[PDB]
């Protein structure tokens, strides 16, 4: 069963800049040395992306301000995080997000990624549980806290996890975590890349494009998404419902897709540097 | 629709194993702890033993500590309460019901619950009744309240069901619960309040049902 | 940890607010207080949490309140339903089930209507006996009865056992045994059975002798 944690908190979100971020190679093209002109879908340049919080220690150990909204999907989300510990397990792209509407879901339990789309139920507040397990610190990833119920749905996929937690273990870059995802044509796609950004605070200047991890045969009507966190477990605590959770803090940056084109550089590692508008 | 059966009550000799079952369905099972309730006669509901949704924790009461053990199989959405050395006053009713939550290191109230299955702990072997009429007083002896009954002694186990007259008699009947003794067997008496002028002009009968004897006993009542 | 609910049993007519103690040796953590309603025959049902909070399906005249060592369940007007023993529950860490409290129709008491039955003839040849003597259709639940044997006390060789409340007239009826063997049966000549009760004003005696 599921539970309501956000129920306090609305204050206004923060902003920022997407200085020269959130571009890919819109194909399996090879290509060398050369200079490329293509329209479709992109984040704008220097938009005025949207920053969030998740779970949000503002305050002398005495509040845990966490408001994970669900979100528009218009016509494409740019998505990226920073988020050291691995909160942070997938997406609840859908509709409705509830029953009577098959819906899309992204998890992945730290070894590889599982993929679905059903008429679930996803509660009000979707998030997974971590936890140990009696056995030598393990724990499992129980997903009963994201829907009530799943049931006769049909499409289903399998693959490694997208979310490298790459041997950074220090702390100074946090790999900056990034996603683009767009839905054409009854066709789901992805992209990603993990970056280090050893930048202390903001989006980077610098450039990286991503690459389109896997398309996904969907056919599905996505039009708001909601990004899906995992919350540790507490151990025994007076109410177990809407209490103790959630090691660790959170937040991502998310901008909106749309149509447009531009102008690209590869390279001989084609390598796409800059675009532009 | 949510709804609990639990199975696997019945007599036991003292010191030995019993693995009680609970099957579910009308939920998504595998996602709440389960409680194990169980009610002496006469007592009241004392907790026994709750096991984690996954099972990674189990827990019980010192009543029973280091002497049941709690499991479950999530893909059969079935619970199993496995018990040894049963002392005699573990006998009861034994309800399982699930937690509001993952019971995890923490456990809400019991929110819905089964029906129950009685388990009886005695070294007496299943023995139907001794049936002894209750023979009246004098014409009266009250009034126009006559007393008549019957007794039924050193049988094993309950239940046990007396029917006066074909069960078409109903109004005025009065059986009691049963008790165990030193004995260790059962007894209980059933009766009626009747007229008085009623007694002997016409036939009262009691029929005692004992289903694991197969023994079911018609009685006949003089003064 | 020991928790106890007040009193061992409430006697009430419908309609009447009651109230049902529940006292904690120690305090509850965070108020962690549930309650049950059970009726004979059936499962216990959900009522409160949180010392406070109605469940589902309840109806608003359930309802309680308390914190620390202190809580009440009370129950605003009754219906004949709601005659069942109610069970005061903590759940903080570790369950911990009260003793249980019951829940009566009261009316004017009732004399009970006290007969006693000698074993039957093939009793006594069968080599064990016992005597029955019987309280129908009385009222309240306490009640005290004692066996004399040839006048003689007699105590701890006895069982008895009570219906539970009537649906309709709302009364009790008792009925006790003598865990007697045979052997003893013959070396007495007559025996007795009272009861004190508030039904009576005084200690009424039903007895017979033996040979008739
Ligand atoms: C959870 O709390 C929010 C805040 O008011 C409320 O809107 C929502 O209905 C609550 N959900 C449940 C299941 O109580
Ligand atoms: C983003 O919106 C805020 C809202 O006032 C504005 O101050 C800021 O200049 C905007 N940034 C842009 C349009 O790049
Ligand atoms: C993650 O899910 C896959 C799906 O088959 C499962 O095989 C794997 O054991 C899971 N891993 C963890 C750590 O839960
Ligand atoms: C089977 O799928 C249909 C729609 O494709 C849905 O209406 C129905 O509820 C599903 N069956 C179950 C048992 O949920
Ligand atoms: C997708 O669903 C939204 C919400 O009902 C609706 O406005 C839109 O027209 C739908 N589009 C398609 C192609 O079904």
């Amino acid at each position: 069963q599921c539970v309501n944690l956000t129920t306090r908190t609305q204050l206004p979100p923060a902003y920022t800049n997407s200085f020269t971020r959130g571009v890919y190679y819109p194909d399996k093209v090879f290509r060398s040395s050369v200079l490329h002109s293509t329209q479709d879908l992109f984040l704008p340049f220097f938009s005025n992306v949207t920053w969030f919080h998740a779970i949000h220690v503002s305050g002398t150990n005495g509040t845990k301000r966490f408001d994970n909204p669900v979100l528009p999907f218009n016509d494409g989300v740019y998505f990226a995080s920073t988020e050291k510990s691995n909160i942070i397990r997938g997406w609840i792209f859908g509709t409705t997000l509830d029953s009577k509407t098959q819906s899309l879901l992204i998890v992945n339990n730290a070894t590889n990624v599982v993929i679905k789309v059903c008429e679930f139920q996803f509660c009000n507040d979707p998030f997974l549980g971590v936890y140990y397990h009696k056995n030598n610190k393990s724990w499992m990833e129980s997903e009963f806290r994201v829907y009530s119920s799943a049931n006769n749905c049909t499409f289903e996929y399998v693959s490694q996890p997208f979310l490298m937690d790459l041997e950074g273990k220090q702390g100074n870059f946090k790999n900056l975590r990034e996603f683009v995802f767009k839905n054409i044509d009854g066709y789901f796609k992805i992209y990603s890349k993990h970056t280090p950004i050893n930048l202390v605070r903001d989006l980077p200047q610098g450039f990286s494009a991503l690459e389109p991890l896997v398309d996904l045969p969907i056919g599905i009507n996505i039009t708001r998404f909601q990004t899906l966190l995992a919350l540790h477990r507490s151990y025994l605590t007076p109410g177990d419902s809407s209490s103790g959770w959630t090691a660790g803090a959170a937040a991502y940056y998310v901008g909106y897709l749309q149509p447009r084109t531009f102008l690209l550089k590869y390279n001989e590692n084609g390598t796409i540097t800059d675009a532009v508008d | 629709q949510v709804q609990l059966v639990e199975s696997g009550g019945g007599v036991v000799q003292p010191g030995r194993s019993l693995r009680l079952s609970c099957a579910a369905s009308g939920f998504t099972f595998s996602s709440f702890g389960m409680h194990w309730v169980r009610q002496a006669p006469g007592k009241g509901l004392e907790w026994v033993a709750v096991i984690s949704f996954d099972g990674s924790n189990k827990y019980y009461a010192d009543s029973v500590k280091g002497r049941f053990t709690i499991s479950r199989d999530n893909s059969k959405n079935t619970l199993y309460l496995h018990m040894n050395s049963l002392r005699a006053e573990d006998t009861a009713v034994y309800y399982c019901a699930k937690d509001q939550d993952d019971g995890y290191y923490y456990y809400y109230y019991m929110d819905v619950w089964g029906k129950g299955t009685t388990v009886t702990v005695s070294g007496a072997s299943t023995k139907g009744p001794s049936v002894f009429p209750l023979a009246p007083s004098s014409k009266s002896t009250s009034g126009g309240t006559a007393a008549l009954g019957c007794l039924v002694k050193d049988y094993f186990p309950e239940p046990v069901t007396v029917s006066w007259n074909s069960g078409a008699l109903t109004s005025g009947v009065h059986t009691f619960p049963a008790v165990l003794q030193s004995s260790g067997l059962y007894s209980l008496s059933s009766v009626v309040t009747v007229p008085s002028s009623s007694l002997g002009t016409q036939t009262y009968i009691c029929n005692v049902n004992h289903k694991p004897s197969n023994t079911k006993v018609d009685k006949r009542v003089e003064p | 940890i020991v928790l106890t609910q007040s009193p061992g049993t409430l006697s009430l007519s419908p309609g009447e607010r009651a109230t049902l103690s529940c006292r904690a040796s120690q305090s509850v953590s965070s108020s962690y207080l549930a309650w049950y309603q059970q009726k004979p025959g059936q499962a216990p049902r959900f009522l409160i949490y949180g010392a406070s909070s109605r469940a589902t399906g309840i109806p608003d005249r359930f309802s309680g309140s308390g914190s620390g060592t202190d809580f009440t369940l009370t129950i605003s007007r009754l219906e004949p339903e709601d005659f069942a023993v109610y069970y005061c529950q903590q759940y903080g860490s570790s369950p911990l089930f009260g003793g249980g409290t019951k829940v009566e129709i009261k009316r004017t008491v009732a004399a009970p209507s006290v007969f006693i039955f000698p074993p039957s003839d093939e009793q006594l040849k069968s080599g064990t006996a016992s005597v029955v003597c019987l309280l129908n259709n009385f009222y309240p639940r306490e009640a005290k009865v004692q066996w004399k044997v040839d006048n003689a006390l007699q105590s701890g060789n006895s069982q008895e056992s009570v219906t539970e409340q009537d649906s309709k007239d709302s009364t009790y009826s008792l009925s006790s045994t003598l865990t007697l063997s045979k052997a003893d049966y013959e070396k007495h000549k007559v025996y007795a059975c009272e009861v004190t009760h508030q039904g009576l004003s005084s200690p009424v005696t039903k007895s017979f002798n033996r040979g008739e």
